[PDB]
DNA sequence: ACTACTT
DNA sequence: AAGTAGTTCTGCCGGTCA
RNA sequence: CAACCAGGCUG
């Protein structure tokens, strides 16, 4: 997202507003305002690793612009929108990650490592991996008889048609000692 | 993928609830949080049952012979 | 199928910097997702 | 195995009549050892099961996304909103004798996979078989009834 | 593959006997029967009731391992009493009370009223 | 074929809990000798005990005027049983808290006990056998 | 295999289903762990080739290893973990059950033994019990901390004629330690009777276990409301302790320790305050953990987890490091691009404050991240490297 | 006000976008 | 009446809430289980394939035939095909449905457990029908199939329980709660705070009378009194699902009195 | 390094192993058909004749 | 890598 | 002193070719 | 009854 401070009605702020959004909600619904446009209409642009040297990211939207003149018990401790600079701002974090991680249900809650098994076990599970198996001839290959969607999501699921083709289902589990087995 | 006839977890049958559910859903226009509770579902083992099957088998028919 | 379609490879030589996880990669390729032992850090995923 | 590196392989199976139950009802489709949580520091896989178990009580697809504004101490309340305690857990009772359980138990659903590798495609035994031509030292390969 | 067949969970095989009684030689007037073909359900039960039967000095019973269906019960008497008679006593009583609690139940249903 | 081996009625000092839900670890002095100390865990859930409290304490190596343990049976049987907590356990050890002030330890699978004085010269024997009791 | 333990030899009993079914306590010789690993089977063909095994290698012999003069095998998780609840001064077991723990034990001599309770209700405590498993002639004394011949807090271990006196049953009394329930037996009884001990202890504990059950879950996770808010400040603290150290350096006012640079000199600083900071921040919530808890109940028998296990999922996660340095300026002069250059704070070098059951933040999460990519990979050098070295 | 500020859950409508146009695999494709 | 009596609390055609009260646990157990295990019951458990074109393969397709429920009023009276003497099975054994569908319909034509077709002699008895509490019903959507689409096989129920497998089982979720007010200390409850406030009150607290602080410890105080709930899938009378629990255990308690019989001859 | 220090052997076996808290230390469960594979070479005598025969 | 022997 | 080749852990389990 | 290359598990 493209922050130039270009509000002469107040501080910095993203070049992309409630109004653009609605406009593309628009499109979506319909299933004309594609990315593509919010790219010509210069408010998202596309920075690499060497570009990216030389801004000033801000990771939330919101939390890292507005002034400051309690906070929550439970949530945990963000930093701060410290600087005025800001010349872009990230979509979401939450794509620094890739289809493997990104199905991992609250991966900022486990031990780093943890994720990268997880990362590559979820290669190695079961479902089905196409509608048209029933048409295919290839050596091998599993199909889970009752594929259940997952009752933990990601936003990030939903661009990786895990709902539609899961590959797990959700067991009744109980964590305890029994039999000892 | 058809629905499971009966629940995995105590067995109360549950096949025949499917379609039920998805009218209590795009007719009567419910909420699936209690569109359940009114086809019986009580406790969450049968409930994640309906809750969540894929019925797949449709985008199957949708081939050919 | 998708995780493969975007995997990454990284010839190797004979050290760890290669296969460490650089900073500049924040927002281009996965933390977390990595082929253990072997080619760890090596292999990529956008 | 769950989302969370968490594999392991059954070593026993056990019926409903035999599996601990709740009052309700319910009974367990897996039952995984509490040592396995410690030492691995997976709470993600916990607070998965507390906002499915809700999730599944309230039909509303539980959202563990990355970072967001969701914490245990909500969930808590939600769960705690459907008459279940407030952390997970329930009573159970010893499916032999019917007694309740001393402790309580993290209850819940949680998504699990199966994942290709299972014993039968594995198990394997030689006693004699076909031998190399080179060496004379047994094939190598299951397949081939190798030793 | 080397799964054992469903319905060997009940029906006693070829030459096989519900019960075997073997006299447990470690105390006196005291025995260990083999329930072939059962489990927890009957066990646990016979195991209760006999412990009631006050010239009953011990009774106990074990599932020696799950993938096995069966279990020993050991029952130890005072003397002159015979433990297999005390099993049967048991045994009975249970019958007895779940006659009663037979009759009772159907008395409750018969007075309802469904909807 | 025995008798008692100590006699004497204390009071509670003070009754301890830490951290046991149904177990106490008390401690009171002799309404005789100001010799006598005594430390006792007591099942605080089968027999209460709150502090200053008139309690008598016994030995002893017997019930009636072992090997297996039967149950009740004694609807009518002899029962030494004349008190409201009998526990029984071992002692191990006869430390000698110098002087002339002898004491010994009793534990009732895994609850202890510590006793003073010194007149069970030739009483308090060294012994495996020991039921505790307790009134009032 | 690595050593002769990871090579046993053991009794067939043939049994149904597709598995090799081995006992737990010999889980620990071979590695092994049920996680879906494999292992082979050997059968002998000679009169004398079995012999070899049997006289020479069986499990039972192999129990006290001479790579470290003591036992290599002992009680683990579940009966760990319970045993130590079976035997809490606390906890009291009723006839009806204790005449099937009694049963249970293939050796018991038929003979029920005299509860410690007569008065009300005839009970029986967990110890007692227990010892119907430890055979006789078997003495043992301890002598942990606050131990006293009465310890109070119920430590050490005394165990006389076989027979469990005082203090708890946990990993240093049943484990594979030097002093060992285990090496005693052992060496006392033989590595016959020792072999089937671990037997006994075995089929009571697990059994007794069945019935009292044990769990886990989040709720163990959880710091009391004011011990966190507690910990808060501990962390803001230590982050000021580090603000200020790090204008004194901007100011040019520090002694470079000898040997060492003013930033090296610096940093080094820095680090032991943050460190010692989360290392408190996390003894803070594992003290305010009562005993009901799971995590810390499985952390005292010494069945699973330890210290820092608690403190990262409730208190504070800690320092993320690499190469010993804290995070470096990939980016030229700062850590990620959403940061000003020229930046040392701890929100930046790397320090997760967050704890676990909170949840990372973007740049704790892939600071961390970077961290964990390293172990990952020395863990895929190291074990070659040893393997080379092993050969 | 198709002119005011853009909070969290918004961010998702572009992202949506984003795929809409390009796609999982885009990169193997252009 | 006499020993361990009951008292009905709600009571329908799927459940029988009710209080077994002045029983053992140990009896309120083993019926209990007895009832969710061991209780006859018929059911599909062969199915012979002569066509299928479906998206679902054979062996998927007969899974789901072995779940839905079938009539066992009279199962009673049916015996097991392993213990008849017939070279297999008979009309004396076991019943025989059949089934047959054609995608005719011009769009997506549906195959419902009502589209079975009892082809045995009935011999006069409640027994083989397709369990229905279908709305509409056509109850357990077997499955559904395009144009062309043809599905013919032919099915064989016979005797069986839950033991063998658990498409036999009648019972499906039983309730089982004792003591609600933990006053038998039978449990151990975790908190953080409180245990009272944290942990739910049970709907059974109220059928019994709360604990009140000052009372001791009731240490000689056992357990009777059991908050039951039967549910049922069909195939039995919920009612039945309790009285032929009831009745069987105590078969099985009898068999053993036989036994120790037999075996007095020497 | 390959064939002579190290080789394939016939009379071995090899499946996923699963922990039983039923067995005695020293014992090794073994699955019926693995049982049924391997084999022991056992010589005729008087001592296990009929036992032998039995078995075969 | 890391170490010997070569270039 | 630059450069080159051996050894770099263990075992199990889809495509071209003389 | 074989090589060669390549890829995937042992968490
Ligand atoms: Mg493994
Ligand atoms: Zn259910
Ligand atoms: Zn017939």
């Amino acid at each position: 997202f493209i922050v130039e401070d270009d509000e002469s009605l107040g501080h910095k702020e993203l070049k992309v507003r409630k109004g653009h959004i609605a406009k593309l909600m628009a499109t979506e619904y319909q299933d004309e305002y594609t990315w593509s446009s919010l790219l010509n209409e210069g408010l998202v642009e596309y920075i690499d690793a060497e570009e990216e040297e030389s801004i000033l990211i801000a990771m939330q939207p919101e939390d890292l612009e507005p002034a400051e003149a309690d906070v929550d018990p439970a949530k945990r401790i963000r930093v701060s929108h410290h600087a005025t600079t800001f010349t872009h701002c990230e979509i979401h974090p939450s794509m620094i990650l890739g289809v493997a991680a990104s199905i991992i249900p609250f991966p900022d809650h486990n031990q780093s490592p943890r994720n990268t098994y997880q990362s590559a076990m979820g290669k190695q599970a079961m479902g089905v991996f196409l509608t048209n198996y029933n048409v295919r001839m290839d050596t091998m290959a599993n199909i889970l008889y009752y594929p259940q969607k997952p009752l933990g999501t990601t936003r990030a699921m939903e661009y990786l048609k895990f709902r539609e083709l899961p590959a797990g289902q959700n067991a009744i589990v109980a964590i305890a000692c029994y039999s000892g087995y | 993928m058809i629905v499971p006839v009966r629940c995995f977890s105590c067995g109360k049958v549950v096949g025949d609830k499917w379609e039920s559910y998805l009218n209590l859903l795009q007719e009567d226009e419910l909420d699936e949080g209690t569109a359940l509770s009114r086809l019986g579902l009580k406790r969450y083992c049968c409930r994640r049952m309906i809750l969540t099957h894929v019925d797949l088998i449709e985008k199957f028919l949708r081939y050919n012979p | 199928t998708l995780s493969h379609l975007r995997r990454t490879n990284t010839p190797i030589g004979r050290l760890a910097k290669p296969r460490q996880l650089h900073n500049t990669h924040w927002g281009l390729v996965c933390p977390a997702e990595t082929p253990e032992g072997q080619a760890c850090g090596l292999v990529k995923n956008l | 195995a769950s989302r969370h590196g968490q594999k392991g392989t059954i070593g026993i199976t056990y019926r409903r009549e035999d599996m601990p139950f709740t009052a309700e009802g319910i009974v367990p489709d897996l039952i995984i050892n509490p040592h396995a949580i410690p030492s691995r520091m997976t709470v993600a896989h916990l607070i998965e099961c507390l906002l499915s178990k809700v999730a599944a009580l309230s039909g509303n697809e539980g959202d563990a996304s990355p970072f967001t504004d969701i914490t245990v101490e909500g969930i808590s309340k939600l769960l705690r909103e459907h008459g279940y305690q407030s952390r997970g857990f329930e009573v159970m009772y010893n499916g032999h004798t019917g007694k309740k359980l001393m402790a309580q138990i993290f209850f819940g659903p949680t998504y699990y996979q199966r994942l290709r590798h299972m014993v039968d495609d594995k198990i394997h035994a030689r006693a004699r078989g076909p031998m190399q031509v080179l060496t004379r030292q047994p094939v190598e390969g299951r397949s081939r009834d190798g030793g | 593959m080397n799964a054992p067949d469903r319905f060997e969970l009940f029906l006693l095989g070829e030459g096989e006997s519900k019960l075997k009684i073997d006299p447990d030689t470690k105390a006196p007037n005291a025995v260990v029967i083999t329930f072939e073909k059962e489990d927890h359900t009957l066990g646990n039960l016979i195991r209760a009731e006999l412990l009631n039967d006050r010239k009953v000095l011990f009774a106990a019973y074990k599932v020696e391992h799950p993938f096995f269906a069966r279990f020993k019960l050991r029952i130890q008497t005072t003397e002159g009493y015979d433990p297999k008679d005390a099993l049967k006593n048991a045994c009975n009583s249970i019958i007895n009370k779940l006659g009663a609690l037979k009759t009772n139940f159907e008395t409750e249903w018969n007075l309802q009223t469904l909807a | 074929m025995s008798n008692t081996l100590f006699d004497d009625i204390f009071q509670v000092s003070e009754v301890d809990p830490g951290r046991y839900n149904k177990v106490c670890r008390i401690e009171a002095a002799s309404t005789t000798q100001d010799q006598c100390k005594l430390t006792l865990d007591i099942n605080v859930e089968l027999f209460p005990v709150a502090a200053q409290d008139s309690l008598t304490v016994t030995i002893a190596s017997s019930l009636n005027l072992t090997r297996s343990w039967r149950p009740p049976q004694a609807g009518d049987r002899s029962l030494a049983d004349d008190y409201d907590y009998v526990m029984y356990g071992t002692a191990y050890k006869f430390e000698e808290v110098s002087k002339d002030l002898i004491a010994v330890y009793y534990s009732f699978g895994g609850l202890l006990m510590r006793l003073e004085g010194n007149y069970r010269n030739l009483n308090n024997l060294k012994q495996e056998n020991a039921y505790l009791l307790i009134r009032r | 295999s690595l050593h002769k333990m990871s090579m046993m030899a053991h009794r067939v009993k043939v049994i149904p289903y597709s598995t090799f079914r081995l006992n737990l306590s010999v889980t620990s010789p071979y590695n092994a762990d049920f996680d879906g690993d494999e292992m082979n089977l050997h059968v002998p063909q000679s009169e004398e080739t079995r012999a070899e095994l049997s006289q020479l290698c069986a499990v039972p012999l192999q129990i006290v290893s001479p790579q470290s003069n003591k036992p290599c095998m002992g009680i683990v998780q579940d009966t760990l973990c319970g045993i130590r609840k079976l035997t809490l001064r606390d906890t009291f077991i009723e006839l009806d059950q204790v005449l099937n723990m009694l049963y249970w034990v293939p050796d018991w001599d038929g003979v029920i033994p005299t509860p410690a309770i007569i008065k009300p209700k005839p009970l029986w405590s967990g110890k007692q019990i227990l010892s119907v498993a430890i055979p006789n002639g078997i003495h043992l004394q301890r002598f942990d901390e606050g131990t006293t011949l009465l310890s109070p807090k119920d430590n050490g271990m005394l165990i006389i004629d076989g027979q469990i006196i005082f203090g708890v049953v946990e990993k240093k009394t049943v484990g594979s330690s030097n002093g060992g329930l285990i090496h005693v037996v052992t060496r006392e009884k033989g590595p016959q009777v020792c072999a089937k001990l671990f037997g006994n202890i075995q089929k009571v504990v697990n059994f007794w276990l069945l019935h009292n059950g044990f769990s886990t879950g989040i709720g163990d996770t959880i710091a009391d409301g004011p011990t966190m808010r507690e910990i808060t400040e501990t962390i803001a603290e230590a982050k000021k302790k580090v603000l200020d150290v790090t204008k004194e350096a901007q100011a040019n006012l520090l002694t470079a320790k000898h040997g060492m640079t003013l930033r090296e000199s610096f940093e080094d600083n820095v680090v032991r305050f943050l460190n010692e900071a989360r290392d408190k921040a996390g003894r803070l919530a594992e003290v305010n953990l009562k005993d009901l808890n799971n995590v810390k109940q499985m952390v005292m028998a010494g069945s699973k987890g330890s210290f820092i296990n608690i403190a990262q999922m409730s208190a504070c996660v800690g320092q993320q490091s690499v190469e010993g340095k804290r995070i470096a300026f990939g980016f030229v002069d700062r850590t990620l691009p959403h940061f000003s250059k020229d930046d040392y704070s701890p929100e930046s070098k790397g320090f997760v404050e967050n704890s676990y059951l909170r949840g990372l933040t973007p740049q704790e999460f892939f600071f961390h991240a970077m961290g964990g990519r390293e172990g990952l990979i020395d863990t895929a050098v190291k074990t070659a490297e040893t393997g080379y070295i092993q050969r | 006000d198709e002119s005011a500020p853009i909070t969290a859950e918004d961010s998702w409508a572009v992202i949506s976008a984003f795929f809409r146009e390009k796609g999982l695999v885009s990169q193997q494709l252009d | 009446e006499e020993g361990p009596q009951v008292k009905i609390r709600e009571a329908s055609k799927d459940n029988v809430d009710f209080i077994l009260s002045n029983v053992d646990l140990a009896m309120a157990n083993s019926l209990r289980r007895v009832m969710i295990a061991e209780i006859p019951t018929l059911a599909i458990d062969s199915v012979e394939v002569e066509t299928n074109t479906t998206v679902l393969a054979d062996e998927f397709i007969a899974h789901r035939l072995g779940l839905i429920p079938l009539q066992s009023m009279d199962i009673e009276q049916l015996e097991y095909s392993r213990d008849c003497f017939c070279e297999d099975h008979c009309d004396k054994c076991s019943v025989v449905l059949t089934l047959q569908a054609f995608g005719e319909s011009e769009s997506t034509t549906n195959v419902y457990s009502k589209d079975l077709v009892i082809v045995s002699n009935l011999m006069g008895r409640n027994i083989g029908h397709p369990i229905i509490q279908d709305k509409e019903g056509n109850g357990v959507l077997i499955c559904k199939l395009r144009k062309g689409q043809e599905l013919k096989l032919t099915c064989v129920a016979k005797k069986g329980i839950a033991k063998e497998h658990a498409k036999w089982g009648p019972a499906a979720a039983i309730e089982f709660e004792y003591d609600p007010w933990n006053k038998l200390k039978h449990t151990d409850y975790w908190y953080e705070q409180d245990s009272a406030k944290e942990w739910p009150q049970s709907k059974n607290c109220e059928y019994e009378d709360p604990p009140n602080e000052g009372d001791p410890f009731d240490y000689k105080a056992q357990a009777d009194t059991f908050y039951m709930n039967v549910e049922s899938v069909g195939s039995i009378p919920v009612d039945q699902v309790v009285v032929r629990g009831i009745d069987t255990l105590q078969k099985k308690v009898a068999s053993i009195l036989l036994a120790l019989t037999q075996m007095d001859q020497d | 390094r390959g064939n002579l220090m190290g080789k394939r052997v016939d009379f071995s076996a090899r499946t996923v192993i699963s922990g039983d808290p039923n067995l005695e230390l020293d014992q090794v469960g073994v699955p019926k058909s693995i049982a049924k594979t391997l084999t022991y070479p056992e010589v005729v005598t008087p001592y296990n004749i009929d036992r032998l025969t039995q078995l075969v």
